[PDB]
RNA sequence: GGUGAAAAGAACCCCGGGAGGGGAGUGAAAUAGAGCCUGAAACCGUGGGCUUACAAGCAGUCACGGCCCCGCAAGGGGUUGU
RNA sequence: UCGGGGCUUAAGCCCAGCGCCGAAGCUGCGGGUCUGGGGGAUGACCCCAGGCGGUAGGGGAGCGUUCCCGAUGCCGAUGAAG
């Protein structure tokens, strides 16, 4: 079987987390925990906590083995913008886009 | 009685995006940037069917010219006979007879020749 | 529906040069560089006889060309127009004069550059005695 | 705004093209003697320690 | 044998039996039409004077049918001139049988 | 301005500080889960087929070839090398 | 740098011929629509010949959108609109 887990409405820029994510495609779950654990990016804190929950539902609701699941696929969609107004020389006011992400992971038993 | 757009504009838009499958970048996603490309296509295809005709008159001819050259005569002098001897047979398309059945091209040659001069 | 040929085997051709007028030898070299002589003809697949030329350093050329003919090569920097006549060409690497002649008469584009690796000019004579060598006149 | 500005929207294909070397090379680690745990090379890390 | 019959404006070579689509004729849906219009042969017959004085190629009409709608789109720029035209060229199916000389 | 016939608005368990998800459950429908009916386009992504690192361009278009794809067959599509 | 290569009893010039390439012109074949003519009592429809690049612009014929009569009707959970 396959096991999802999506962290939606996550208040961090999508392009930004989009790296950390691909930094752990189809990788030994246990290796991923590793990979991000020493990865230098704020994005790590997220793709990891969604990773942890990803394996969770893999073992808790989908009687899969933790000692052998990998990051089947994992993508980060772009959730709704969060615009804030920004003063600026001579009265010009730039809208600015605090974006957000919908980080998703899915794992699968090793082999067969 | 007010008449909104509604279905109409979209329909006629996406009715065109289809014709736009394959076009590079915004050419094939942007309605507006697609139409132009099609306007171009229309003309291209049209002026290119008038092209395909010659595009073959040529190929055919070349092979003809090379072919009968290995027999000892120019393309010009080749037709000269085909018309002198009278044989309007070899339509340049079915002049591929320089490949298949070359011994059937040869009897055409000796026709042009000894019938010409 | 016209014939559209398949796979072919190349036919390398042994060509002299001693006495042969430049362009005259240039043309034929190129017409053969494609297959305009083979009615198995196809203007895109590329199947011209691998032209091979020996004693290229021995090419007669008309009028006063030797002292007169001027090959122009331009770099990128200013005054980078290096002007080089035949006289200098022959005495150095002679095989190259009959090169630019033929390359400059070949279809200009992708397969054209294909129709250049086919060209095997030398000075000696002598050349890669290899496997094929059909001597043409 | 002032003087220099883009003359053309950047073609997606060219944007995603400029990204070429964005990807980040994952941290380099090695097992350690003390524990079966992962460490970076030349670094003292928890669940372990060292010797003097 | 190679029979080079001309029909419907063009000239097509043919085998002893063959599927070929030619120009629309005025033939019964499933009748038989000789193309006495035939040049050359499979055993050497240069058409001395244009067509052979005594030969033929027999073909059946396997049934007509339309064409595949092509689109002629005239457009001249700078001035609103758009021409959208459909056009399916009709045809008939000529199944080749005999080539009797 | 809009869930739904009805809040029946998701007990409890699981990861998580939370947000948020995964199962279970409600419901005919949950890709009707709460700014939630319908969900279009731009725009952003993930997997796959084709394709590109000697190639010069209003990007299309004729022509053929390779590959991949539905099809007894003939054929049709997708791509695009020249 | 004559478009380029390259060209010298010429791939130049002049004079004299023969052949061929060569447009969307002309011909072949099929089809579109229109004006004109014949047959058709017949409408229908058949055939013959000719016209059909096009801005401003004039003229003819259609398509689609909203609403009304048709509506106390017909289609619609076996699924309406989108």
């Amino acid at each position: 079987m396959e096991a999802k887990a999506i962290a939606r409405y996550v208040r961090i820029s999508p392009r930004k987390v989009r790296l950390v994510v691909d930094l752990i495609r189809g990788k030994s779950l246990e290796e991923a925990r590793n990979i991000l654990r020493y990865t230098n990016k704020r994005g790590a804190y997220f793709v990891a906590k969604v990773l942890e929950s990803a394996a969770a539902n893999a073992v808790n609701n989908h009687d899969m083995l933790e000692d052998r699941l990998y990051v089947k696929a994992a993508y980060v969609d772009e959730g709704p913008a969060l615009k804030r107004v920004l003063p600026r020389a001579r009265g010009r006011a730039d809208i600015i886009k605090k974006r957000t992400s919908h980080i998703t992971v899915i794992l699968g038993e090793k082999h067969g | 009685p007010r008449a909104k757009t509604g279905v109409v504009r979209r329909r006629k838009h996406k009715k065109i995006l289809k014709l736009a499958k394959g076009y590079w970048g915004l050419r094939s996603k942007s309605f507006r940037k697609a139409r132009e490309t099609l306007f171009a296509a229309g003309n291209y295809a049209y002026a290119h069917r008038k092209r395909r005709k010659r595009d073959f008159r040529r190929l055919w001819i070349v092979r003809i010219n090379a072919a009968c050259r290995q027999h000892g005569l120019n393309y010009s002098t080749f037709i000269h006979g085909l018309k002198k001897a009278g044989i309007e047979v070899d339509r340049k398309n079915l002049a591929d007879l320089a490949v298949r059945e070359p011994q059937v091209f040869a009897e055409l040659v000796e026709r042009a020749k000894a019938a010409q001069g | 529906k016209t014939y559209v040929p398949k796979q072919v085997e190349p036919r390398w051709v042994l060509i002299d040069a001693e006495g042969k007028t430049l362009g005259r030898l240039a043309t034929k070299i190129a017409t053969l560089l494609r297959g305009k002589h083979r009615p198995d003809w196809t203007p895109n697949v590329a199947m011209g006889d691998f032209v091979v030329v020996v004693n290229a350093d021995k090419i007669r050329v008309t009028g006063k060309k030797l002292e007169q003919k001027i090959y122009t090569r331009y770099s990128g920097y200013p005054g980078g127009l290096k002007k080089i006549p035949l006289e200098k060409m022959l005495a150095t690497h002679p095989e190259r004069v009959l090169e630019h002649a033929v390359k400059g008469m070949l279809p200009k584009g992708p397969l054209g550059r294909r129709l250049f690796k086919r060209l095997k000019v030398y000075a000696g004579p002598d050349h890669p005695h290899q496997a094929q060598r059909p001597e043409k006149l | 705004a002032k003087h220099p500005v883009p003359k053309k929207k950047t073609s997606k294909a060219r944007r995603d093209a400029r990204r070429s070397h964005h990807a980040l090379t994952p941290p380099i680690l090695v097992p350690c003697p003390e524990c079966k745990a992962m460490k970076p090379p030349h670094t003292v890390c928890p669940e372990c320690g060292y010797y003097a | 044998m190679f029979a080079i019959v001309k029909t419907g404006g063009k000239q097509y070579r043919v085998e002893p039996g063959l599927k070929l689509r030619v120009e629309k004729l005025d033939a019964e849906p499933g009748a038989t039409v000789e193309l006495p219009v035939l040049l050359l042969g499979g055993e050497k017959t240069v058409v001395g004077t244009p067509v052979v004085e005594g030969a033929s190629v027999v073909a059946e009409v396997l049934g007509h049918g339309r064409g595949k709608k092509i689109l002629v789109s005239k457009f001249k720029a700078k001035v609103q001139y758009r021409r959208k035209k459909g056009h399916r060229q009709p045809y008939t199916e000529l199944l080749i049988k005999e080539i009797r000389g």
